[PDB]
């Protein structure tokens, strides 16, 4: 019957993939964005939260940005970060300038370093396309709400 | 026709300008200032300049437009190997549109000094093919004398053609072996392709390099039918590789536009008209006369003994130079364009060519055998040949049949012997006589190595007489099917589905069978998986799943390693659409 192989790791030609040009120097501006849901009309969105131009931003439920102020974090975090960046996964230099392939790159390396069952592909694919909101449109959605996804995508 | 500007489009901000360039300028990186009457210069950006096939007025343009998109565009090209019998097709990825490719490229030109002759093709072709030829004289290392199963699968694979240019630049990388020297012409196509000027690498099959200008080929041979000593001068390759280039000659007389060889000397490279060694005027460039000793050239065989001396036999002749082809134009098919370089045998124009060159050069068996042999042999299995022999003489004659079967490497350099038989044969009455023996993998006296191809020889030799007769041929190797199903049309950014079998032919279970997948806008990098053991009877299935992401023709390509072989690869093409809207 037909089987399917199994996955391996291997880095007899990693050294074939290593460019030569130099990346230079940029400054970088940080957004952060999480699954919402508002209560006008029943469906997810995302939404972005904070921001890091100088100091740490943070957006308020009003829908206006709080005080800078210096970038403070959690034990926790470290913790819990460290050990999913151990066994994480990259995809450096990635040639694409689309979401879409983006997310299907993505999902599919996930499923080869068994990240994830094959199933699951489908629901995480459709939650990574949802619409991208922004803080001028939050006063026209009439709030929002943190949500959590599930397999029937209710 | 110069360097000019016209405003085209009037805002209250913004201005729209419009700059032409020049159909003669020199290549490389620029910059562009601006000048106010009275402030300083102030540098408004960066852009870099390349020969275009697509103008009218530029030495480099080419009408057709499908043979634009064949030599100039495409990334996927195939390589052919193998024997004139049996011809190979491999996928190779030039990779002339990578992000570092055109940087290095340009560092390496730079390395010239006659910067004012960077507005013609010839000189920038000359200057690269030598500077090529040098760095593979360097950086090639010779193959190590050990014997090694475990790396070997290592040692003579190929990513393409990027990962050897930076290594060669660098030296930071993985080195290539002396097992394939002939990639010199697909980096040098890949460099030619990158700098915009359009290439294609043809290969030649039975070819006599070494020596230079003559038209004649020694050989010698052992008493056995085996060659004493090793190496020669002048000796005759399975196949040799070169790079041909679409441009147009200002500098030289009228008729000699188009396709030029790129032909390197052991340094100085340079390139000829193909016209020039079709027609044969040889007092037109020093590098003539080699090439055309390489397309139609005279081998003869001495005969070594214990004494010493040298004895000419009679051997059946062996055609040089053949079926030469190279990929088509749109297609994935090959075509033998071996009519471009010599007239059709048995014509009054080659005669004429032959007897003019010879004229040029001159200024400066009672019985006989044929042999019938197969063109390919199963791995780890059997093949029957077959040698005849006829005599014309009153009287019974008897004679002494030697037959050896040994490896040779793509360049000619013997690799190991394997095979050797003698007997003795009585003919009377001039009746014919047919011996027909079956040939095994298990009776050799190694194993042979990866890269390399049979060589049998007969001789019979005269019992009362002096001379012998002689007859050779090659044989190439073949590697069980590997087939690939899959739909020839998918949309973007949906899953597809592609199956690979694998029929197992040989007579020795499977170990360690591991297989890689890659592909230029379907995959990223490379992905590998392992398989079960596999015996001989059934057959290996598997089955994979993915995203195309860009549109267009794309295709890719797999490759399975085990203990038995290594680096079988295979490829399948396919064409994806835009979504539908």
């Amino acid at each position: 019957q037909m089987e399917e192989p199994a996955a391996h790791d291997t880095e007899a030609t990693a050294t074939d993939y290593h460019t030569t040009s130099h990346p230079g120097t940029h400054k970088v501006y940080v957004e952060l964005q999480e699954l919402v849901m508002d209560e006008k009309n029943q469906e997810l969105r995302w939404m972005e939260a904070a921001r890091w131009v100088q100091l740490e931003e943070n957006l308020g439920e009003n829908g206006a940005w709080g005080r800078p102020h210096l970038s403070h974090l959690t034990f926790w975090s470290l913790l819990e970060l460290r050990r999913v960046f151990t066994k994480g996964t990259v995809l450096l230099d990635l040639q694409e300038t689309s979401l879409a392939g983006v997310a299907n790159q993505l999902l599919d390396r996930f499923i080869f370093e068994d990240q994830i069952r094959p199933q699951d592909r489908e629901e995480l694919l459709r939650a990574l396309l949802l619409k991208h909101s922004h803080a001028g449109e939050l006063e026209a959605l009439g709030g929002v709400k943190p949500a959590v996804l599930t397999r029937s995508g209710d | 026709k110069w360097w000019s500007a016209v405003v085209e489009e009037r805002d209250a901000q913004s201005w729209t300008i419009s700059v032409t360039t020049p159909a003669d300028a020199v290549i490389g990186h620029y910059s562009l200032l601006l000048q106010v009457s009275g402030r300083k210069q102030l540098l408004l950006g960066q852009f870099t300049l390349l020969f275009n096939p697509w103008n009218r007025e530029d030495a480099v343009f080419l009408k057709n437009e499908a043979q634009r998109m064949e030599y100039l565009l495409n990334q996927n090209g195939l390589i052919y190997l193998g024997t004139a019998d049996c011809i190979q097709a491999e996928s190779w990825d030039f990779g002339q549109f990578e992000g570092d490719v055109i940087d290095l490229s340009l560092r390496l030109l730079s390395k010239d000094k006659q910067v004012e002759k960077w507005s013609q093709p010839v000189h920038v072709a000359r200057v690269l093919g030598a500077l090529l030829h040098f760095l593979k004289e360097q950086r090639v290392l010779p193959t190590p004398q050990t014997q090694a199963t475990q790396e070997g699968a290592l040692l003579n694979k190929r990513r393409g053609s990027v990962p050897i240019l930076r290594q060669w630049l660098t030296g930071r990388g993985r080195p290539v072996y002396d097992g394939q020297a002939w990639v010199l012409a697909a980096v040098a196509c890949t460099v030619l392709r990158c700098l915009g000027i359009p290439a294609r690498v043809v290969t030649t099959f039975a070819s006599a390099q070494g020596t230079g200008g003559r038209l004649l080929i020694d050989e010698y041979y052992n008493e056995e039918g085996l060659q004493n000593g090793e190496g020669q001068r002048g000796r005759i390759w399975i196949f040799q590789t070169s790079t041909e280039c679409w441009m147009t000659r200002p500098a030289l007389p009228q008729g000699y536009d188009g396709w030029q060889i790129l032909h390197p000397s052991a340094g100085s490279c340079d390139l000829v008209p193909v016209r020039a060694v079709k027609e044969g005027t040889l007092g037109l460039t020093p590098a003539v006369s080699d090439l055309f000793a390489a397309i139609n050239a005279s081998c003869v065989v001495w005969k070594c003994c214990e004494d010493g001396t040298l004895e000419l036999t009679d051997s059946n002749t062996k055609y040089v130079g053949n079926n030469i082809s190279t990929k088509g134009v749109g297609s994935d098919r090959c075509e033998d364009i071996t009519q471009n370089y010599k007239y059709p045998e048995g014509s009054l124009q080659e005669k004429e060519v032959l007897e003019r060159v010879e004229k040029e050069k001159m200024e400066r068996s009672p019985l006989y055998l044929l042999l019938k042999a197969p063109s390919s042999l199963p791995l780890r299995g059997d093949a029957q040949i077959s040698v005849t022999l006829v005599n014309h003489s009153e009287q019974e004659k008897a004679v002494q049949l030697a037959i050896g079967v040994q490896a040779v490497h793509y360049n000619g350099v013997l690799a190991a012997k394997l095979w050797r038989k003698k007997l003795h044969l009585t003919l009377s009455a001039n009746l014919e006589k047919i011996i027909t023996i079956g040939l095994f993998f298990s009776n050799f006296e190694r194993n042979p190595p990866e890269n390399t191809f049979l060589r049998l020889t007969a001789m019979a030799t005269h019992s009362e007489s002096n001379l012998s007769c002689f007859a050779q041929e090659d044989i190439a190797i073949c590697r069980p099917h590997l087939a690939i199903k899959m739909p020839e049309k998918a949309e973007q950014y949906q899953p597809l589905t592609a199956s690979v079998s694998l029929q197992n032919s040989l007579d020795a279970p499977m170990e360690d069978c591991v297989i890689s997948i890659l592909g230029r806008g379907l995959i990223h990098r490379e992905r590998s998986y392992r398989f079960r053991s596999v015996w001989p009877e059934n057959t290996m299935c598997a089955k994979f799943q993915f995203t195309p992401t860009h549109v267009g023709l794309q295709r890719l390509t797999v490759e399975v390693d085990c203990n038995m072989f290594q680096n079988l690869t295979n490829y399948k093409s396919v064409t994806v659409v835009a979504p539908e809207l």
